[PDB]
């Protein structure tokens, strides 16, 4: 069965260099020609590269021409491009698609067996854990109803952090925002969870934020005011 | 400098039917979005329904889901809140209300006097 | 009757007319199809049936020409060979007109029913649903105190005229407008292939004068989406769009060049396509422009002049019935009813002469008619 | 250098509707257009190829056509699994490929309000010489509201920033949370803040406030 593959992001200082590598099976690379979409996080896809094999075309856009050089070789039947002088606005996650030659149906199917994608992530940063801060409600937060609470997990590097509030045991109203990605070119996160009135339950609520790229497991507490 | 002015009402008996229309006077709507709104005596302007602009949304209030119907005609700049099926506790004046937001965002500024709805 | 000392010179004048037009006409018609006694291939054993019923209808009329104020079995025959004049009328020129119409929408259809069989299976159905249409009006003896046959709870007034007259009007009127559209789609198609083809040539003029080739590219682009959309329009299609499959080959093989940046070689490369034309699509732009004009013209306006001649034939006849049932319902009787009834019948049997208009454009034996 | 533009940026529909996505190329490309849905976190599927034609392995609802250069991409009953991105690609060369903005399809539902809070900045955090205090939107259906900080009326603009959460799966509602970072010695100004909040199903702008 068709199935592509990518390999090779991860993280590099603006400048730098990468090489993204894209292994296929099933078919033949020469059969195909084979492009590289990427797709800015929280963004459109945008075409990038192709290489054609079976004559050699490498096109590239115009916004990476200069500076991507698309290569294939095809005793691999893998296709490669290598990223070097990279930009801020160049992190996104790069797909590699399949596209068949003219004339007939291969051409007139468009990109139909895509990778699953590499993210790439162009950051001057170095790994940094996260200082967890309290969102602490007052008593006079809606005496009656139901008040909000949550922590602040703010200034972390890299991506992924997972916050659960008392070891998983609160999952209902639990509300986790997507990583905002701050000025410094740190990351900023705040999860809240919707507990209701008289004294917030009298539970000792704790959000338990864990930073596994730099080992860090603090487990604040929120009180009320 | 752009006022808006509505029409219809009436004391209509439950489980009977009108058709407000709120008609805006100075300024064109097929780029921005109105939205209708309700006010009992004691309750303050609870929302009813929203036109979008053109076949991209209506929106209407969750008392209000299903017996309501906003529509939309760029004609006379007027849009119409079709009321069915009217339970004895829609008893409250009905302001039409335009946002200065084309994003929806909804900035009311310019809203109308009402018009006083009973039932029963 | 109070118009019957004008009635004595205006009905022997336009039946007399009649007689003669019709009468002549049908007369060299029928020569003509002596003339050509064994081919009738679809649709004149139509014009020959029509013919029959017309001229049948002129040879029972020396009889009711000869009129005054003043038989019945006689009377009753005039009635029937009426009726089976102006249904077999309607009924044949819309059975025609569906004719034209499957010709000129499904043509391998036609081919299929175009042998005699089942054409003339359904020509004897048709003639015997026309023979059902015109006992049942003639119950009673006509005669009362010539034959007093003008007037007469009635009920199936309105369901013989719609039956014998709107059904037949709703479904010409539909075979006229599926003719258009057939007629008028391959049209835009031919014009869109032109200017296609105009655009493609225009384009291959501004890369042979071009420098620059970022605008070779621009010229090149397109090119190719006049070639992907101008091939979309067996044995032969197929050789039609494997040259526009080698056409978009050397359009690629140019435009790579331009991309490249080689605006020389590019214009070498796209010299070709002059060559691939002239080798491929030049001899079937002809065939594609001029054959697919000639026969559908002949069913255009055969469609045409049967909606003319049912529009000023048999449209005013029956409006002016249903006019005269519609004050039905609600609640002198000779004034505005017996004029108007007799001035439509008069159309109503003028159709027997417009039907050789029908035929010197449409069908059996136009040669003579050219002649 | 073709242009493609996909107008509808966001629908909101329920299940059975019929929706359609429509998109417009600068140039006049030949029917070579595809349609594509990408579910968030994965990789985009083939749907339509040449404008009209559905691909072997998709359900039989989608359906597009195309009319002179507007291409159009028509679900006929949307089941609860087509609620994805839509693109809509031209690709009429190889180096000629661009890709329409997208439209996200969303689960209609009725207009709710945002239960605005507001958060003070902990004392802890103001050891470390910068105050970030951020006010909460909770469930609101409609991801069009406006968050607008002010200082004694001084209406902020650049220290200010907001991040939205997808669609609850439990009664498709989103969530929001706009922060106001500043440093300890630009905290001590003005003693009071206050978040404003403009929601298309709100009457008047909440205000939710607090003093320093
Ligand atoms: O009045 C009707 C029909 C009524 C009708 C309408 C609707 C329905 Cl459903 C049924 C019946 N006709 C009148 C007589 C015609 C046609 C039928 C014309 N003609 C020769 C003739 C004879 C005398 C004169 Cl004075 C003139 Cl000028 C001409 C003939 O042989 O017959």
């Amino acid at each position: 069965e068709v199935q592509l593959v990518e390999s090779g992001g991860g993280l590099v200082q603006p400048g730098g260099s990468l090489r993204l590598s894209c292994a296929a099976s099933g078919f033949n690379v020469v059969d195909f020609s084979l492009h590289w979409v990427r797709q800015a996080p929280g963004k459109g896809l945008e075409w990038v590269a192709y290489i054609s094999s079976s004559s050699g075309s490498t096109s590239y856009a115009d916004s990476v021409k200069g500076r991507f050089t698309i290569s294939a070789d095809t005793s691999k039947n893998t296709a490669y491009l290598q990223m070097n002088s990279l930009r801020a606005e160049d992190t996104a996650v790069y797909y590699c698609a399949r596209w068949g030659y003219w004339p007939g149906e291969p051409w007139w199917k468009a990109f139909d067996y895509w990778g699953q994608g590499t993210l790439v992530t162009v950051s001057s940063a170095s790994t940094k854990g996260p200082s967890v801060f309290p969102l602490a409600p007052s008593s006079k937060s809606t005496s009656g109803g139901t008040a909000a609470l949550g922590c602040l997990v703010k200034d972390y590097f890299p991506e992924p952090v997972t916050v659960s509030w008392n070891s998983g045991a609160l999952t209902s109203g639990v509300h986790t925002f997507p990583a905002v990605l701050q000025s410094s070119g740190l990351y900023s996160l705040s999860s809240v969870v919707t507990v209701p009135s008289s004294s917030l339950g009298t539970q000792t609520y704790i959000c338990n934020v864990n930073h596994k790229p730099s080992n860090t497991k603090v487990d604040k507490k929120v009180e009320p005011k | 400098q752009v006022q808006l002015q509505e029409s219809g009402g009436g004391l209509v008996q439950p489980g009977g039917s009108l058709r407000l229309s709120c008609a805006a006077s100075g300024r064109t709507i097929s780029r921005y979005a109105m939205s209708w709104f309700r006010q009992a005596p004691g309750k303050e302007r609870e929302f009813v329904a929203v036109a979008r602009r053109s076949g991209d949304g209506a929106f209407y209030a969750d008392s209000v889901q299903g017996r309501f119907t906003v529509s939309r005609d760029d004609a006379k700049n007027t849009v119409y809140l079709q009321m069915n099926s009217l339970k004895p506790e829609d008893t409250a004046v009905y302001y039409c209300a335009i946002d200065s937001d084309t994003f929806y965002s909804g900035s009311y500024d310019y809203w109308g006097q009402g018009t006083q709805v009973t039932v029963s | 009757y109070a118009h019957h000392s004008t009635a004595r010179i205006v009905m022997p004048l336009h039946y007399s007319l009649v007689f003669i037009i019709g009468l002549v006409g049908n007369l060299l018609a029928l020569v003509v199809i002596v003339q050509n006694r064994k081919k009738i291939n679809s649709t004149t054993l139509y014009s020959t049936n029509l013919v029959i019923s017309d001229i049948l209808f002129t040879t029972a009329l020396p009889t009711r020409i000869a009129y005054y104020a003043m038989g019945d079995a006689l009377c009753r025959i005039t009635a029937l060979v009426f009726y089976i004049n102006t249904y077999a009328g309607v009924n044949f020129m819309t059975c025609l007109s569906i004719d034209r119409f499957i010709a000129v929408v499904h043509p391998l259809r036609y081919n299929k029913i175009k042998r005699i069989e089942h054409a003339k299976g359904v020509c004897i159905f048709v003639w015997i649903l026309v023979f059902a249409q015109t006992l049942p009006l003639l119950i009673n003896p006509m005669s009362k105190q010539t034959c007093m046959e003008y007037p007469n709870l009635p009920w199936i007034l309105l369901g013989a005229c719609f039956i014998g007259y709107v059904l037949p009007l709703i479904i010409i009127l539909i075979c006229y407008s599926q003719i258009c559209c057939k007629l008028f789609r391959a049209r835009r198609q031919l014009a869109d292939l032109e200017d296609n083809w105009e655009t493609l040539n225009d384009n291959l003029k501004v890369i042979e004068k071009a420098d620059n080739a970022a605008q070779v590219k621009d010229a090149l682009t397109k090119m190719r989406a006049a070639a992907l959309d101008a091939q979309k329009a067996s044995p032969e299609m197929k050789d039609f769009r494997h040259g526009f499959d080698i056409l978009v080959g050397q359009i690629d093989d140019a435009l790579k060049l331009a991309n490249e940046g080689k605006v020389k070689e590019a214009q070498a490369a796209a010299e070709q396509l002059k060559t691939t034309r002239n080798a491929y699509i030049q001899k079937y732009l002809e065939r594609a422009r001029s054959t697919l004009s000639g026969v559908n013209k002949k069913a255009l306006n055969t469609i045409i002049l049967i909606i003319v001649v049912f529009v000023l034939c048999f449209t005013p006849y029956h409006v002016a019935i249903i006019q005269h049932m519609i004050k039905k319902l609600r609640f002198s009787q000779r004034h505005s009813f017996q004029i108007s009834l007799h001035f439509t019948v008069c159309l109503m049997n003028f159709n027997c002469c417009m039907d050789p208009f029908i035929y010197f454009f449409a069908c059996k034996g136009y040669k003579r008619k050219v002649m | 250098d073709i242009q493609m533009t996909q107008s509808p940026s966001s629908l909101s529909a329920s299940v059975g509707d019929r929706v359609t996505i429509t998109c417009r190329a600068s140039q006049s490309v030949s029917s070579a257009v595809a349609w594509y849905q990408q579910k968030p976190g994965k990789a985009p599927k083939l749907l339509i190829y040449s404008a009209s034609s559905l691909y072997s392995g998709v359900p039989s609802r989608f359906s597009g056509s195309r009319s002179g250069t507007d291409f159009t991409l028509t679900i006929s009953s949307l089941q609860p699994e087509d609620f994805a991105t839509y693109y809509c690609q031209q690709y009429l060369y190889y180096s000629l490929v661009t890709f329409g903005q997208g439209t996200k399809v969303e689960i209609k539902r009725t207009v709710a309000a945002p239960s605005v809070f507001i958060f003070p900045p902990s004392d802890s955090q103001l050891k470390s010489g910068t105050a970030s205090v951020v006010c909460l939107l909770n469930n609101f259906y409609p991801r069009e509201a406006k968050v607008q900080w002010k200082v004694d009326n001084a209406l902020q603009s650049g220290n200010s920033q907001e991040s939205v959460t997808e669609q609850d799966s439990k009664d498709s509602t989103y969530s929001l949370s706009s922060t106001l970072t500043l440093s300890k010695a630009d905290y001590e100004k003005h003693k009071v803040y206050a978040c404003e909040v403009t929601h298309q199903g709100l009457s008047s702008p909440v205000t939710k406030s607090f003093n320093r």
